[PDB]
């Protein structure tokens, strides 16, 4: 706090009524200010959930709520899809995911606590976290679950008028929890994903095997919960870890790690590429930590950039914002978000 | 195993 005004060149603190699971920056920005929106959630104890969407003021500090959508049981991860970002697709406490078209719902939401999801996507038999549309293929969404299993739904071609969806395809590699999952940026066919078997798997959408992965790899020494594909550098993609390490690989060979990110002193838990920097990379998990990675430092750690130390509790997500360079928002399991942005002469050093 | 518990409420309703 008191360092503050070195460390940051903003920072926003901000406490939800319930805790946040999710945080994603929707894609639209609308004075001396912007108007940029957020996707969150609500994990409540026997109460009323919502898929929430909160709007944040940022310069060229407001944060309220615009829309709450009643949700049926905590919101564990809700994304956007990026050809329609009004359709979010979220994960519940159970095994249905469900799609909302936020456009077609109320701002304020019915005390009845009546959850009328747009779709609800059938296939899983336990709750999940990974949630993936594919930005090339428009409305095929991937979801990871506890089941051990992926599934897949093609959102576009549903009946008008159908309000449940049965999954188009089931992936069955993995042998334990598949924590989470995320398709490649260029092509189109190609996915990962993560699980609590250690390993760290490609699928290929046009094989007729949905039963075993393009590749296999024995990525870290502890469950693997989270993964992301680097936007700038189509070979390579990061993994993190219960290990309390992010790994970092290329495509053309996975059986080599490329280097091992070592600073979190617990279990990681998100990892996110920058959307803005090829270089930079973020990880958080329950240290309460959020650290921002730089690979061109590796060897001269070295590579770790920064360390925000804002939180006071576990981060269960965060997201870089596309709009504005640095800016990230993180949401913790004690009711807090923080909208930050590290100060420039750090990242211009 | 990846969630809290006992989640708790904050004295605001936004």
């Amino acid at each position: 706090k008191k360092n503050t005004p070195f460390l940051y060149d903003l920072v926003m603190t901000h406490a939800l009524e319930w805790p946040s699971l999710t945080a994603q920056w929707l894609p639209d920005v609308t004075k001396d200010f912007s108007i940029h929106r957020l996707v969150l959630g609500t994990h409540t104890s026997d109460e009323q959930n919502h898929l929430v969407i909160a709007s944040v003021q940022l310069p060229n500090g407001k944060i309220e709520i615009e829309i709450k959508i009643n949700h049926e049981g905590e919101v564990n991860r809700a994304r956007y899809m990026p050809q329609n970002p009004c359709i979010i697709a979220t994960k519940t406490p159970s095994s249905d995911v469900l799609v909302f078209d936020y456009t077609k719902h109320p701002s304020k939401p019915d005390p009845s606590g009546e959850c009328n999801p747009d779709l609800r996507l059938r296939g899983h038999q336990k709750e999940g976290y990974g949630l993936s549309w594919n930005p090339n293929l428009s409305g095929h969404l991937l979801s990871a679950s506890d089941d051990h299993t992926i599934c897949l739904w093609d959102i576009s071609a549903v009946p008008k008028e159908g309000k449940v969806v049965d999954a188009k395809t089931i992936f069955t590699g993995h042998t334990a929890v598949v924590e989470d999952v995320s398709w490649h940026l260029l092509h189109e066919s190609l996915f990962g994903s993560v699980a609590d078997d250690q390993k760290l798997m490609i699928w290929d959408t046009r094989s007729n095997n949905t039963s075993k992965p393009s590749h296999s790899v024995d990525a870290h020494t502890a469950e693997v919960n989270c993964l992301s594909f680097n936007p700038y550098s189509e070979f390579i993609l990061a993994t993190g870890s219960a290990d309390k390490t992010v790994a970092l690989w290329d495509l053309r060979n996975l059986k080599l790690k490329l280097h091992s990110f070592e600073s979190h002193k617990d279990e990681i838990f998100q990892v996110q590429w920058s959307p803005h920097n090829e270089t930079i990379l973020a990880s958080s998990g329950t240290d309460r930590r959020l650290n921002v990675w730089d690979l061109s430092k590796i060897g001269e750690p070295p590579e770790l950039l920064f360390i925000h130390g804002g939180h006071t509790a576990k981060i269960s997500d965060f997201s870089w914002n596309p709009n504005e360079p640095w800016v990230i928002c993180s949401v913790s399991e004690d009711n807090i978000m923080q909208v930050w942005q590290m100060a420039e002469n750090i990242y211009n050093d | 195993r990846r969630k809290q518990g006992k989640p708790q409420h904050l004295s605001k309703r936004e």
